């Protein structure tokens, strides 16, 4: 069964939902993002230092 | 110390973490075998709700008791199908007919929400009071909403 | 129904003794278990509600513990007014039921 | 990329508002990341970074 | 908080109907459950059934369901037990208390009990 | 023996005491941490009051019983937000549903 729900992208805060149907009991679903990471694609152009 | 959206910055890998930006569109493909029939799970009948305490606050300052008359004791979930109130707990335990406690945080000054519980729902309603401190040390738990009227 | 099995059925004790009474439920009842005291010719009296909450007016020598299917009533040091029959009870899974009782007699 | 434990398939869609705090061109020093338009390799001018 | 008092003791003939009333004083019957429990002298406690104050629904001990009726009387703040086709096995002290469960404190009040003797 | 407002007079230091004059504007800055939520404390529901005795007198000649149905036994305060009556006691103890 396909279900979809937006989850706010806040770190530490939980999120809950119930998936239900006319003849099936409520199935709880819980999400908790403990750390959302934003890694960029990066390459090195150079390195500089004191001369 | 200057990134927008409160991002923390780290260097191995180069990255930013905990950016309170946007939202994640989660999609869950739940197998058909994991569902359970309504008949098996605890079925709730003739429930009543009352906000024994409400503090309009960032944290779960709101308390509500649900008087229940269950068909069989056990455990089952609780939710609010609306952005008005966000619950601290996911599920509660029930013993025949009695009372259970739900914690929540709210935006409405005059709250009213449908608490969905165990193959039923109860219309919780009440009036709510402002919080104590102007400034708190944690982020919002309750979804902001336009209505904060008399 | 949920069958409540109390153990032991009979106990002989002296004033000052530590007494333990156990209660077993046929299925899990979470923490929804009460303990009652009953004396001959009198109505039961609530001592403990929801496995560990001491009822007001009941002396602190009475304490309850347990969750799920196994529960315990402890009387830290038995007093003369504590000789009686004790019953457990669960308000859970159709319907609410009592244990068979534990008679606490004077050794 | 899904995570498929216990039969339920979770897919976290693209972050709704694609956004980064890093500009196109950044610098790392002493465990700190700076936004700086450093000269391209082969254009470094004296008395300045690069 | 709540006080309960069963109607008076006495005889019921075999095969006839035992009828008891519980009168609540110092409190209303507009919340909670209202229960009957019996005790055959010398023996244990047997739950008979309950009526839920707010909606009036009843639940009965399966072994007695076919013979038991519970009801609530708002006009006297009372509730009652009817037990049909009694035999000597129904001789017992009958207590009326807030058994089953309540939304804030149940079985905290137990009626002192009334002895019903089934006799020819 | 002649001072107004019934003041007593003493000489070391030179001073007057117990002058029933005026009033003191007290101001209390109570910390935010000392407050307790309504949910924790005993909550009263469906109370009734009756003056079982009243003697209009300088002392506390008035008696009143409050029938209470509390949510949980304990202790909590009592007051009169008006100048009509001044109470002898500050707080009372409550046991489920009863009288105080």
């Amino acid at each position: 069964y396909e279900h979809a729900t937006t989850m706010p992208s806040q770190a530490g805060i939980s999120y809950n939902t119930i998936v239900n149907r006319a003849g099936y009991a409520p199935l709880p679903i819980s999400i908790t993002p403990t750390k959302i990471k934003l890694i960029p694609t990066v390459n090195l152009e150079y390195v500089t230092c004191h001369y | 110390f200057t990134a927008p959206f409160g991002c923390e910055i780290y260097t191995n890998p180069i990255r930013a973490e905990n950016c309170a930006v946007g939202s994640i569109p989660l999609a869950f493909d739940i197998p058909d075998a994991l569902f359970t029939r309504v008949s098996e799970t605890p079925t709730l009948s003739a429930a009543e709700c009352t906000l024994n305490e409400c503090v309009y606050s960032s944290d779960f300052g709101g308390i509500a008791t649900v008087k229940y008359s269950a068909s069989k004791s056990g455990k089952c979930a609780v939710h609010v199908p609306s952005g008005t109130a966000t619950l601290k707990e996911a599920a509660v335990e029930l013993t025949e007919q009695g009372s259970a406690t739900i914690h929540f945080s709210t935006a409405n000054i005059h709250p009213e929400f449908r608490l969905q519980i165990c193959t039923s729902y109860v219309t919780c309603k009440g009036d709510c009071h402002p919080p104590k401190d102007h400034i708190v040390t944690h982020p919002q738990y309750h979804a902001q909403t336009f209505t904060a009227a008399v | 129904d949920i069958q409540m099995t109390q153990s032991p059925s009979s106990l002989s004790a002296s004033v000052g003794d530590t007494v333990t009474i156990t209660c077993r439920a046929s299925q899990s009842i979470s923490s929804w278990l009460a303990w009652y005291q009953q004396k001959p010719g009198k109505a039961p009296n609530l001592l403990i509600y929801k496995a560990s909450s001491l009822q007001t007016g009941v002396p602190s020598r009475f304490s309850g513990s347990g969750s799920e299917t196994h529960f315990t009533l402890t009387i830290s040091s038995l007093q003369s007014e504590d000789f009686a029959t004790y019953y457990c009870q669960q308000y859970i899974s159709r319907p609410w039921t009592f244990g068979q009782g534990t008679k606490v007699e004077i050794k | 990329t899904p995570v498929n434990f216990n039969g339920v398939k979770i897919t976290a869609g693209p972050l709704s508002t694609a956004w980064t705090p890093f500009d196109r061109k950044i610098v790392q020093y002493a465990g700190e990341i700076y936004n700086y338009d450093f000269p391209e390799y082969g254009a470094g001018q004296p008395g300045a970074f690069g | 908080q709540v006080q309960l008092q069963e109607s008076g003791p006495g005889l019921v003939k075999p095969s006839e109907t035992l009828s008891l009333t519980c009168t609540v004083s110092g409190g209303s019957i507009s919340g909670y459950y209202w229960n009957w429990i019996r005790q055959s002298p010398g023996k244990g406690l047997e739950w008979i059934g309950n009526m839920y104050d707010s909606t009036g629904d009843t639940n009965y001990n399966p072994s007695l369901k076919s013979r038991v009726t519970l009801s609530i009387d708002t006009s006297k703040n009372q509730f009652s037990m009817k037990l049909n086709s009694v035999t000597a096995a129904d001789t017992a002290v009958y207590f009326c208390a807030s058994g089953s469960g309540d939304w804030f404190g149940y079985f905290y009040r137990w009626g002192q009990g009334v002895l019903v003797t089934v006799s020819s």
